[PDB]
């Protein structure tokens, strides 16, 4: 049910539905798609939590 | 009670004031009310005090 | 001595750009036609990488 | 094997990762993961975790 | 040396300082009884 | 300042650095007079022997 | 159980003999008429070696 | 600067001499005839104290 994934390679959002990322950063993963493109919600300090779609091979999962 | 968490998986800080630990650790919560609303909570563990994100630790009461 | 800093988020699209991120500082060297500088990025840690990238990216800032 | 063990003198730990206690204190056992047969052990004490060296307690009991 | 352009510093460690400010390098340096870090170009 | 000769930290807290690297000084003069300094390198603050640097 | 810490820095002058920084625990094992103590020497890391040192280069700890 | 590290340990024979650890840098002062080295001992956290100890106890390094 958590499903929880780290940032690996930077990436600079090409749209405005999608999320900006860097590298070390957490999302927390809500849907994913036959693309090879999920949406998430950005864990980073400061802003408020934003959600958005991202290339899912610039980020690794994290197993309990 | 409304005062542990234990840790889901193990976390690594990026700044100074973050908080590092591995992963089943138990932490004491500090503050969890509001932080700007950035999913960052507030925890002692190992007698370092920090802030880490909010997803990466389950609850635990009583 | 000319110097700007990062206004807005850059993913490098080659191996030859810079990959930049918002606040940090870069020592300009050279500007082309495009609307593409190369420079030199003051970053916390990592050695000081060389690199190209979209000027509309950056603020410059004046003496 | 033994869940807890009581120090008969107190310890100060060296590293970071070591466990400083007091003496008389009751200390949960984690590990004793021979690391390189160094005989120290693992353990939890005030919500530190740490190691610490295995002649400088005894198991607990009356 | 004397600071160009004035700095607001990011972390805990980093020096901030106003313009023209002059600076005990120690990057490295002191100023207004605060030590801490600044990129060197400015 | 630049580092002579690699050097590898001891502790948590000691700076870790290779050989050439460029150092940002941070302080001087400990409480008990040591010889380390603190700088930063690499994202990462600790402490060095002053001895292996300039 | 009897169990001394390390006082004062001592660098063993043969093969039989342990080599000890301040602090270090020592389980004790024989003492001799000498001055001289055989001991199991707790240090961290190393594998837990067995050898002579004077005794006066260490303080007993009581329960 | 010329700076050697303690590749073995000595306990020092005389209130002259440095007590050494292996690991610990020594920046070197002078150096005699005998096999004996004066120098500036960089430990953490004690003063720089400054002594003699026999070289062959020590590890140059160069630039």
């Amino acid at each position: 049910k958590p499903e929880i994934a780290q940032v690996i390679a930077s990436y600079t959002a090409t749209g405005p539905e999608q999320l900006t990322l860097a590298p070390g950063q957490l999302i927390l993963i809500r849907k994913k798609n036959p693309g090879g493109w999920w949406e998430g919600e950005l864990q980073a300090r400061g802003k408020k939590r934003q959600i958005g779609w991202f290339p899912a091979n610039y980020v690794k999962l994290l197993s309990p | 009670s409304v005062c542990f968490v234990k840790a889901l998986y193990d976390y690594e800080g990026q700044t100074d004031d973050e908080l590092s630990f591995p992963e089943g650790a138990i932490i004491r919560i500090l503050n969890k009310e509001n932080q700007d609303d950035d999913g960052f909570w507030e925890g002692e563990f190992n007698g370092r005090i920090g802030v880490f994100p909010s997803v990466l630790v389950e609850e635990l009461s009583a």
